[PDB]
């Protein structure tokens, strides 16, 4: 998919050439740019979201522990 | 995954394309990602998923402009890896990048300056964050400083600017702006940097001109739309934020055996505030009905308005002297809105919007018209009336008729093509014929030669009074219908008439006193008083043959200001203005430049002198000019014109 999404991208730009717009050129550098960007965003979203699941997952048994306390 | 994929796609693409090509490229990945089986959410809007509530109102609070483009490019411009490249022709985004980071005491350059190399070691010294605003005459000194070509050496984090070598500061970040918005850049530049496109389209300006009237206008509603906004970010947070501290409440597990399991009230509480998002929610439908209602009734508003910028921006064509920048039409909007008399005594939405859309056909034709030649008033008051004939909704196009009205002369006739027609001359009869072409007016022949008032009618003083009803229709016509049916009849019949003409057309769609102002004399006292900016000079170009000092020094006289007036001949005149300049900034007098036609590029300096200026809430810059081309396009662009 990310590689379709280079592709996409020059196919875009393509199109605008022959529309005569202006068109500015797509370097593969940009291509490692998104690649980094991907990883940012990931990893932040992930640091987060997972995170905060981790103590979702806590809750989860500390349910279980109050069913004991419920037992005894 | 998928979300993050599409957003740092959008982030590292689609910085320079415009809304339309964003949201297709948005469009093309997603529909590849739903044919791959990758799961993202679709409910999320792209501007919302990379942004914070508190990050947003900092924005808000640093006069970002609410067009969706502009948030995204906000979001580009918060986080990125290669140093952006700011594309703002209009101007606002140097004023929210210095609003934003004024803290951070933002440093202007620009690249044609001696000194910026040395403010760029200082940048690079103290981390503090830079904005070059000129960067066409690019100066490479930033390649290793875009390549980030850092050296860590020891403690030292290090780069090699020429043959120096200066440490870095990771607080450092530079911000490159062109002005221009059609300049082309080699390969290593798009390469080197990130784009923030800024330049302000159709879409964009549509939705910045909806947002701002839901904003100005139904107060209350617009506080019904921040409240949309709330149950988002307050009780969708009240709602997390009560489920976290129950969970806590609990977490505290006080009482071992003891039934301490109190909790139950925290949870209706949860309830509570679970049921009320579901039914902001719902609400929120409602907005599918109800705020979805006031954004379409100024829908027509937003559509106008950006015809309207756009109409003056391309009058930049027709002479050289018809500049105006966004700004300019962004005042006209504010004095639309706001500090606008004929809103005092009306509470009602519709006839507040009515009256709100003809305040702003009447401000902007009286603004535009002010700086612009007397030939040519008919012609943009015919445009706003063709605006208008598109913003209202049970008129028809009439795009044959003006299409035909505009581009008769090209169809190519013959000399059998014209009947010849008594008490009509040859270039009538091509005219007649090539009008009759079109189906309202086939039968036209017929009526001209069964007509016996036409002979009174042809030759009369004022024949666009009269138009005889020839045209034939099934049904009966619109007012404006009938102006523009007439119209045609005038300029095929008697075409000396047609700008005469013109006017009673106007007056049919924009009100019979529509350009009854430009007959008065220009009232220069309420002028300089409001409405125009003590920064933005006060631009007098007249033709040759006539000066306009004398309208202005008794403007001074009658109100009681001590001006400075200055010709503008050789260099000591140029010492002599910018000294008057520099004491009437602060003291707040008023100053005078007399034939600044004569020196362009000290008027290009001193257009960049007043850019970089805040002066006293009196001053006023008055600069007389003769019509020529060598006046610079900035300053017509950054002054208010005066004709």
């Amino acid at each position: 998919s990310c590689v379709f999404v280079h592709q996409t991208l020059h196919q875009a730009n393509a199109r605008l050439a022959k529309r005569g717009g202006r068109t500015m050129a797509i370097t593969p550098r940009h291509y490692l740019d998104f690649i980094n960007h991907y990883a940012n965003l990931f990893h932040e979203k992930r640091s987060e979201l997972e995170e905060q699941q981790m103590h979702l997952n806590v809750g989860l048994r500390k349910i279980k522990e109050t069913v004991d306390q419920v037992e005894e | 995954a998928g979300d993050c994929l599409l957003s740092a796609a959008f982030i590292a693409y689609a910085g320079y394309f415009d809304q339309q090509m964003r949201q297709n490229l948005f469009t093309t990945w997603s529909h590849h990602l739903q044919q791959a089986n990758i799961q993202f959410r679709t409910d999320i809007a792209r501007t919302e998923y990379l942004s914070n509530a508190d990050e947003r109102l900092r924005w808000q609070a640093s006069s970002l402009p609410a067009d969706d483009l502009c948030t995204e490019n906000a979001i580009m411009l918060k986080r990125f890896n290669r140093y952006p490249l700011i594309i703002d022709p209009s101007g606002q985004a140097t004023e929210f990048i210095m609003n934003e980071y004024k803290d951070r005491k933002i440093t202007r350059t620009s690249f044609l300056d001696d000194a910026f190399r040395k403010n760029l070691e200082s940048a690079l010294r103290f981390g503090n964050p830079l904005l070059v605003q000129d960067v066409e005459s690019y100066d490479p000194v930033l390649n290793p400083v875009l390549n980030r070509e850092v050296r860590r050496t020891g403690g030292r984090v290090l780069i090699t600017l020429g043959d120096q070598d200066i440490d870095l500061s990771p607080s450092f970040v530079i911000f490159l702006s062109t002005r221009d918005p059609t300049v082309e850049f080699p390969p290593d530049l798009c390469s080197r940097v990130t784009f923030v496109n800024f330049t302000v389209t159709r879409s964009s300006l549509q939705s910045q001109c909806l947002n701002e009237v839901l904003k100005a206008e139904r107060p209350d509603v617009d506080e019904k739309r921040s409240d949309l906004l709330k149950l988002q970010g307050e009780f969708q947070l009240r709602l997390r934020q009560l489920e976290k501290s129950l969970l806590q409440a609990l977490n505290e597990v006080k009482g071992r055996i003891l039934d301490d399991d109190t909790i139950i009230t925290t949870l209706e509480n949860l309830k509570r505030e679970a049921a009320e998002v579901t039914r902001k929610v719902e609400e929120t439908d409602i907005v599918m009905q109800e705020v979805e209602t006031v954004s379409q009734q100024y829908l027509p508003l937003s559509t106008a308005c950006s015809s309207i910028y756009f109409t003056m921006e391309s009058l930049k064509q027709i002479h050289f002297l018809y500049q105006y920048s966004l700004q300019f039409f962004l005042d006209i909007y504010h004095n639309v809105l706001y500090e606008n008399p004929n809103l005092k005594g009306v509470t009602d939405h519709t006839q507040r919007l009515s009256i709100i859309t003809k305040d702003l056909f009447q401000v902007a034709f009286n603004r535009v018209a002010r700086g612009m030649l007397h030939q040519d008033h008919i012609t943009f008051a015919m445009l706003l009336a063709r605006i208008k004939l598109k913003g209202t909704v049970g008129e028809p196009t009439y795009d044959a008729e003006f299409q035909h009205f505009l581009r008769g002369n090209e169809i190519v006739l013959s000399a059998g093509s014209t009947p010849r027609i008594q008490g009509l001359t040859v270039e009538q009869a091509e005219a007649v014929v090539r009008l009759s072409c079109l189906p309202a007016f086939k039968d036209l022949i017929a009526k001209v030669q069964a007509d016996e008032q036409f002979g009174i009618w042809l030759d009369s003083s004022s024949p666009e009074q009269t138009v005889p009803y020839l045209w034939s229709e099934e049904t009966p016509a619109t007012p404006i219908g009938q102006a523009i049916h007439r119209l045609l009849l005038i300029q095929a019949f008697r075409p000396d008439r047609l700008l005469a003409m013109a006017h009673m057309f106007v007056s049919t769609n924009l009100g019979e006193s529509f350009m009854s102002i430009m007959e008065q004399p220009l009232d220069l006292t309420h002028i300089v008083g409001t409405e125009v900016k003590p920064n933005t000079p006060v631009l007098m170009c007249s033709v040759p043959g006539y000066d306009a000092s004398g309208h202005v020094e008794d403007l001074a006289a009658e109100q009681n200001t001590q001006i400075t007036s200055i010709a503008i001949g050789s260099a000591e005149g140029f010492n002599q203005a910018d000294k008057a300049i520099n004491t009437a900034v602060k003291s707040g007098r008023w100053v005078m430049l007399k034939n600044v036609h004569l020196a362009p590029g000290w008027l290009m300096q001193l257009e960049k002198k007043l850019h970089s200026l805040q002066p006293h809430a009196c001053f006023r810059l008055f600069l007389t000019m003769e019509i020529n081309p060598k006046v610079p396009v900035n300053l017509l662009r950054a002054g208010r014109i005066f004709v």
